[PDB]
């Protein structure tokens, strides 16, 4: 069935890259497409990036150049370059699906990943 | 809209219509939203 | 139809709400949100339309 994973995290020097993975099982990864979503402890959701099959990258206005997102299709999976950690980039993220015939809803939706920065 | 008055009154007269006034209240409106040309009336029979 | 297929070929179940707006009345409406009564102040009452 429908399953996403994901990867990368853990606690890390500010300013040092990560890179998160989101693997995808039990689905076609065409026709859908891809975001990464994060959250930060007492704070609620922020939109981060999306993705589609072309390879058209939308961020959010409010960060920028802090995040790169790349999609590949023989695996099935999705890759999220992050460059210059601040301090306040710790939060929980959490990779998101929607179809791409259809309405904004996100359906199913990854377990999260955890990234802590730290000096 | 299909409304229906209704108006009971007790009355003694053997034959005809009695001769009087009175106002028919608003009993029931149906939201039907069909033709209606023509009606008839339903009586019962008495069997012995 | 499988428990064991994967998202995509599992059955959905899909009922199609389509409208009509022709001359006929309107007997479709939205539910009715009664609030409570205020009375003795200048407001601004809808009673039934
Ligand atoms: C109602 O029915 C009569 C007789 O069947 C017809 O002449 C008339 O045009 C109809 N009216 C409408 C609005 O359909």
């Amino acid at each position: 069935e429908v399953q996403l994973v994901e990867s990368g995290g853990g606690v890390v020097q500010p300013g040092r890259s990560l890179r998160l993975s989101c693997a995808a099982s039990g689905f076609t990864f065409s026709s859908y497409a891809m975001h990464w979503v994060r959250q930060a402890p007492g704070k609620g959701l922020e939109w981060i990036g999306n993705i589609y099959h072309d390879g058209s990258t939308f961020y959010n206005p409010s960060l920028k150049s802090l995040v790169t997102i790349s999609r590949d299709d023989s695996t099935n999976t999705l890759y999220l370059q992050m460059n210059s950690l601040r301090a306040e980039d710790t939060a929980i993220y959490y990779c998101a699906r929607v179809w791409l015939y259809g309405s904004g809803y996100m359906d199913v939706w990854g377990k999260g990943t955890l990234v802590t920065v730290s000096s | 809209y299909f409304k229906i008055y209704s108006k009971h009154t007790p009355i003694n007269l053997v034959r005809d219509l009695p001769q009087g006034f009175s106002a028919l209240e608003p009993l029931v409106d149906l939201p039907i939203g069909i033709n209606i040309t023509r009606f008839q009336t339903l009586l019962a029979l008495h069997r012995s | 139809f499988q428990p064991t297929n994967g998202v995509g070929y599992q059955p959905y179940r899909v009922v199609v709400l389509s409208f009509e707006l022709l001359h006929a009345p309107a007997t479709v409406c939205g539910p009715k949100k009664s609030t409570n009564l205020v009375k003795n102040k200048c407001v601004n009452f809808n009673f039934n339309g």
